[PDB]
RNA sequence: GGUAUCGUGAGGGAAGUAUGGGGUAGUAAACUCCCAUGCCGUGCCUCUAGUUUCUGGGGUUUGUCGAACGGCAAGUGCCCCGAAGCCAUCGCACGGUGGUUCUCGGCUGAACUCUAAGCCAGAAGCCAAUCCCAAGACCAGAUGCCCAC
RNA sequence: AAAGA
RNA sequence: GCGACGUCGCUUUUUGAUCCUUCGAUGUCGGCUCUUCCUAACCUAGCGCCGCAGAAGACGCUAAGGGUUGGAUUGUUCACC
RNA sequence: UUAGGGAUAUGUGGCGUCAAAACUUAUGGGCUCAUUCGAUACGUGAAAAGGGUGUUGGUGGAUAACAAAUCCACCGGCCCCGAAAAUGGAUGACGCU
């Protein structure tokens, strides 16, 4: 009944992809996100590290359990980047804000949902790689807690070599068509074959 | 300029109620797969206090010399009936149950556990499991389950729960099962189903679990005094004696900025009550029950005969009939509340709590007195058939 | 040192079981104790401590000088279990550096006092 | 749906810290440790101490029930002792952990030296963790039991 | 979450 | 390590101004009590360095984490022992 | 600079999200890495000399040898230190490199 536009965060710049989905999620689509582990920001490590630690030592001197809520984990972390590029307080921003999900890798769920998507105009590598220096956010957030970066980093092992064992079985049920297809040719009305050729899909 | 270090401890904040009486492990031990599948846990019942006197060992001044006396206490550990097995994925978010295999037959007082009033009850707790269990498709749905244990568990920790049918003390007025899970710290998981597996549905005494001269940590749940002040709950101090409105208070609880009082400031409320852990609390002997050895307190020294209940039982709890567990000091208890023990967090290598122990001496001398007298056969030692006794072994 | 229980706070007329001629031992301050806030300065039963004499020969009165206590009225648990103390507290007056000072005490000096000086036990009728 | 049990733990809290000693060693002095103590912290009540409306048991004082016995009145007469409970740095127990980085000693050498890239290493530090709280983090955690219509 | 795919 | 001569940045628990807020009322210093915060580091903590052989000081940097007393006189802050 | 409305178009200010507009312009010229970068005037002023053995620019003057190129002196910052406080903490927020 739904339709989700499952996202992909693999080497997409923190900021230059939470501006993106915000405005999609504020464009009414529902949008789920996945390996925000694998989120680049720039800058050295260090540098990022203390841009959040600095954040980690702010908090309500009175009330510390009132007080900003840091957030370990990326998933939720790509969470704050676009709750904060966003009209929190209306119904309309909390219903955006409420239609991301934002795992971590690519759960069991969300595997077979279909294809995903990645954005272009964020991945951070648009052009030549001169040598800068970029983190992984997964990497980051190791350093100020998210104890669970080994859980992840093995639960998205045991998929990238279990779906790449459906890569390569199956993979005899591939060419069955891309040969089936590409003899679909030369028995059949060379009335189609030579607009196939024409519009290049041949 | 002038001050002085804080009162009390900003991390047991909130000044809470626990949340149930049953002393609950937070956290288990790290899992070494270098050892072997065993139990981590072990739940007692605060029985009460008593002192003895020790063979001192680790040289240094008031120790490689003569004996000291050191404060006990004494925690009646009946057998544990194991009932189920309990594994966890670790997801992302945290571990996450993946089933529980229960054993065929479950005691009358763990099915208690699952209801508040059972009397008035139909006791159908556990009644399509039992009834599920004998079936084919049963053996199927706990084989499937037992080898998801092993595919994706981790974690493995059977529920254990308290005789207390086999614990004949009647001060502990409640007869629902207390009910915990308890981790194994084995290695090989598929080897650890195995363990758990074997045990499941066999009593679990506590010497199975706990070795005599070494340390346990002892989580529990502190002595109640409802709503304390702020002199009581903190210790800050009493203004002096001129004070208008009283003196047992905190005279500035707030500068101008913030506007706002402070968490960290003292305020009234609940007192005790609160889960505690004390870290490394060693013990002492873990001597068996008087049904199977009535010769409890008498190691090598006291060639006397003696039980580890006093004279005139625990003050409060009665008489000790299970397999109790001495450790040595406090435990934060009030007699007859359910303590937890474990096994410690402590890299534990040291020659002041890996050191093993000789009692030379324990005390049966009555709580409820001042006792001068062990072993009551003592005190008729002492005193003549006077006329309580005369007026009925000389009226015959 | 021990486990002694404290008995003597700052200005605590002890008197001296030493016969070099004082009697009395206001304590001014115990040397060795580090400061904690209202406390008031507690000698032990081992504890040397800085005193001036109240009453005595004026030799020594009107002059800051060192003691260490013999004696304490006040029950401290001995780590062997055994709850002990004295009719009357007590102290010998000493060298700044710590030694014997005054003709050998007449009292009952006790072990918490003369395994931590060892030039007062020579001097002291009995241990205990 | 209810009810019940067991957990998960996002997030917030967070704490242990000083001093002496022995030790090898008047050694081209300290340092894993061994030993205490102190403070702080969290507990506890076995002991010691305090506390007594167990007005427990006793004693005593004026009055008072005809007098003893027995009590009673003195807003608990006073006194000695007093279990239980509570409580004391007055008693007691416990509070010695992994990464990460910078000072930094340094490595390779380019364009000879630590760094321009490649890099070990480690005191605090921060960070989790132990620890305290616990899904208004709304737990598609697991589990027990069950309706009418 | 499934498992198939 | 600073000192001639000098100067130049940043300093408030500063000496005073200013008269902007308050005149149908922001209640006066100091304490007590308690919590917090900062480092321009007093202590412990980390090397560094000297005419730093041991000893023991010497200069320095890094660190706010922990710690920083009890009294006499004074209303005191300060000051003094 | 101001009656009540609609449309067309601008002003100042802008066009990554909040936030309408380059759905992140096919942008072009260089600059910039900054362990608190930097980023809307007037808010109050942000940082003052000072140097370097630093990254980019320019002029005076050698060698045809530095340890086929390599110098001796300075002008110019972007940028490094100089420089610091007290509730948690602000380009307005995120964030951007
Ligand atoms: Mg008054
Ligand atoms: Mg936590
Ligand atoms: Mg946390
Ligand atoms: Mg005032
Ligand atoms: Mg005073
Ligand atoms: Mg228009
Ligand atoms: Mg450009």
């Amino acid at each position: 009944r739904p339709e989700i536009i499952v996202i992909d965060l693999k080497d997409h710049v923190l900021g230059r992809a939470a501006a993106v989905v915000a405005k999609q999620l504020l464009l009414g689509k529902k949008i789920t996100v996945v390996r925000c582990e694998q989120l680049n920001i720039a800058g050295t490590e260090i540098r990022n590290k203390i841009k959040y630690l600095q954040y980690l030592r702010k908090r309500k001197l009175t009330n510390p359990t009132k007080g900003p809520f840091h957030h370990r984990a990326p998933s939720d972390v790509f969470v704050r980047t676009v709750r904060s590029m966003l009209p929190r307080y209306t119904k309309r921003g909390m219903k955006a804000l409420n239609s991301l999900v934002a795992y971590e890798g690519i759960p069991p769920n969300v595997v077979r949902t279909g294809g995903r998507v990645v954005i272009p105009r964020a991945q951070r590598h648009v052009c030549y790689r001169s040598e800068r220096p970029y983190t992984v956010l997964g990497n980051m957030c190791k350093h100020v807690g998210w104890k669970y970066s080994d859980v992840v980093a093995n639960l998205e092992k045991a998929r990238v070599e279990k779906a790449s064992r459906h890569h390569e079985k199956q993979a005899k049920l591939r060419e069955a068509w891309k040969a089936a297809r590409k003899e679909a040719l030369a028995k059949m009305p060379k009335h189609n074959v030579e607009v196939l050729k024409k519009f290049g899909y041949a | 300029k002038f001050e002085h270090p804080r009162h009390g401890h900003l991390g047991f904040l909130p000044r809470k109620r626990s949340r149930q009486i049953r002393g609950r492990a937070r956290a288990f031990p790290k899992d070494d797969a270098t050892q072997k599948p065993h139990l981590t846990s072990f739940m007692v019942f605060k029985a009460g206090m008593t002192h003895i006197v020790r063979d001192v060992d680790r040289p240094g001044s008031k120790v490689n010399k003569k004996e000291v006396v050191e404060p006990v206490t004494i925690l009646e550990a009946p057998p544990m009936v194991i009932v189920g097995i309990v594994g966890y994925r670790q997801t992302p978010v945290g571990l996450k149950t993946i089933g529980t295999v229960w054993a065929h037959h479950t005691s009358v007082e763990f099915r208690r556990r699952y209801y508040k009033n059972w009397k008035q009850s139909a006791q159908l707790a556990f009644s399509r499991q039992k009834q599920f269990a004998n079936t084919k498709e049963g053996k199927v749905a706990e084989a499937r389950t037992l080898n998801a244990f092993a595919k994706k568990a981790s974690v493995i920790r059977v529920i254990a729960h308290t005789q207390l049918r086999k614990l004949r003390n009647h001060r502990v007025g409640v007869k629902k099962a207390h009910v915990q899970e308890i981790q194994i710290n084995g290695g090989n998981v598929a080897a650890k189903i195995a363990l758990a597996k074997s045990l499941l549905e066999k009593e679990v005494r506590v010497d199975s679990v706990f070795q005599q001269s070494e340390a346990c940590d002892v989580c529990s749940v502190t002595k109640g005094h409802g709503t304390e002040g702020v002199v009581k709950r903190w210790g800050v101090a009493c203004l002096p004696r001129k004070t208008h409105r009283g003196l047992r208070k905190v005279a500035c609880i707030g500068a101008w900025h913030p506007a706002r009082v402070m968490y960290t400031v003292a305020r009234a409320g609940q007192h005790g009550y609160h889960h505690r852990t004390q870290l490394n609390k060693k013990i002492y002997q873990i001597g068996r029950s008087v049904a199977v050895e009535p010769n409890q307190a008498t190691t090598t020294y006291d060639l006397t005969a003696k039980t580890i209940t006093p004279m005139g039982g625990f003050v409060g709890y009665g008489t000790v009939r299970n397999d109790y567990v001495m450790l040595k000091g406090s435990v934060s208890g009030p007699r007859r509340r359910v303590m937890t023990l474990r096994r410690p967090m402590a890299p534990q290598t040291s020659r002041h709590l890996k050191e093993k122990i000789v009692l030379k001496f324990i005390d049966t001398s009555s709580k409820i007195g001042h006792g001068r007298f062990q072993t009551k056969k003592e005190k008729n030692q002492w005193f003549g058939p006077l006329k309580k006794d005369r007026i009925r072994r000389e009226e015959r | 040192r021990f486990r002694v229980s404290v008995a003597l706070p700052v200005g605590a007329v002890v008197n001296c079981a030493d016969n070099t001629g004082a009697k009395n031992l206001y304590v001014i301050s115990v040397k060795g104790y580090h400061g904690r806030l209202n406390r008031l300065p507690s000698a032990a039963l081992g504890d040397m401590v800085m005193c001036s004499v109240k009453k005595g020969k004026p030799e020594l009165r009107k002059k800051v000088l060192n003691a260490v206590i013999i004696r304490q009225r006040k029950s401290w648990r001995r780590k062997d279990g055994t709850v002990i103390y004295f009719e009357d507290n007590a102290g010998v007056i000493v060298n700044p550096k710590g030694e014997m000072k005054g003709s050998g005490i007449a009292g009952p000096v006790a072990k918490e006092s003369a395994d931590l000086w060892p030039k007062i036990s020579t001097h002291a009728p009995a241990i205990v």
